[PDB]
RNA sequence: UGAGCCUUGAUGUGUAGGAUAGGUGGGAGGCUUUGAAGUGUGGACGCCAGUCUGCAUGGAGCCGACCUUGAAAUACCACC
RNA sequence: CCCC
RNA sequence: GGCACGUAGCGCAGCCUGGUAGCGCACCGUCAUGGGGUGUCGGGGGUCGGAGGUUCAAAUCCUCUCGUGCCGACCA
């Protein structure tokens, strides 16, 4: 159905295998496979029922080595799409900034929140399958 | 196209622009075109100003928008102050033509309320 | 025999307006011979308008940006 | 359908 | 607490399943009659119980509230 290209990136990874943040920088040297500076999205899935006025997000996080001052709200499903960077943005440096997200995220933790709220965090890649951690 | 400052007759013959001017009908648009000179099988668009402002001062003579309303809101004055059993008709808001009433006057007492 | 659920398949005429476009939402290269555009048709849906995919010939070209649109592409990726 |  | 109704004067769909208040009755005025009824024809009559947000838009989404109801709980 397709070629020689997302058959491999897909098969490289596992939907059902949630895997763990140091692992999530693994595999994005293969899953990066544009011939520029491709990006990587990644998506919050959150715990909490948005379609309330009461729960909505909106604030701006500091890169810790930039991409720095990036904006961000939530979703009305709750999945709020964000991102860290690029591809070949030092890697091991992904993981660093990622560090540097949640902890302003948890910090901005509305009060209002119902359940649980986080759920998972797919750090995915423009050209490539995803990944979901916990 | 530019005669009484507001008016804008374009695309009408030399005497269709005049009637088609608040103010003036069939008539005064002939006159006008016979005590200025010119002809009338002629659009508006074609002509200068050099005869435009002619056509102005030409139909400044006589009574004009600004001051037809204001002629006939006189002539209205008139009669709510005498009283006449003109202003009485006029003053129950009522169409203008003529003198039947009754039963065919509909056109400006408008549709019937019950 | 109902329900739940991973996965995939698959969605959603408004009007507008290139256009069956769900919100977001990051985003220009996907696209290609693990065998093009044009066509062969069968199939699924169809507010049947159009999406739509099997093996194909054709056999290696199209496209995102480009453009007016409520919104932008459905280049790819995003969790539902 | 009803009635004169 | 938990759920189910409010739509012209009446009863209702739409519903308290999105984009743009309609159905029958009621009423008014013609037509159909030899005269009537039934009937068509057309017209007034409402803003979705109230309020607030989600929406390119609410009514048809979500919150609260008002009135009326059935179930259930309730040892200053
Ligand atoms: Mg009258």
């Amino acid at each position: 159905k397709l070629t020689k290209r997302m058959r491999v990136i897909r098969e490289k990874v596992d939907a059902t295998k949630q895997y763990d943040i140091n692992e999530a920088i693994a595999l994005l040297k293969e899953l990066a496979t544009a011939k520029f500076v491709e990006s990587v999205d990644v998506a919050v899935n959150l715990g909490i029922d948005a379609r309330k006025s009461d729960q909505n997000v909106r604030g701006a996080t500091v890169l810790p080595h930039g991409t720095g001052q990036v904006r961000y709200r939530n979703d009305k499903n709750g999945i709020i799409h964000t991102t860290i960077g690029k591809v070949d943005f030092d890697a091991d440096k992904l993981k660093e900034n990622l560090e540097a997200l949640l902890v302003a995220l948890k910090k901005a933790k509305p009060t209002q929140a119902k359940g649980v709220y986080i759920k998972k965090v797919s750090i995915s890649t423009t050209m490539g399958a995803g990944v979901a951690v916990d | 196209a530019r005669i009484a400052g507001i008016n804008i007759p374009d695309h009408k013959h030399a005497v269709i622009a005049l009637t088609s001017i608040y103010g003036v009908g069939k008539t005064r648009s002939k006159a006008i075109l016979a005590a200025a000179g010119i002809a009338e099988d002629v659009k508006i668009s074609e002509l200068s100003e050099g005869q435009i402002d002619t056509l102005r001062d030409e139909v400044a003579k006589f009574v004009v928008e600004g001051d037809l309303r204001r002629e006939i809101s006189m002539s209205i004055k008139r009669l709510m102050d005498l009283g006449c059993y003109r202003g009485l008709r006029h003053r129950r808001g009522l169409p203008v033509r003529g003198q039947r009433t009754k039963t065919n006057a509909r056109t400006r007492k408008g549709p019937r309320k019950p």
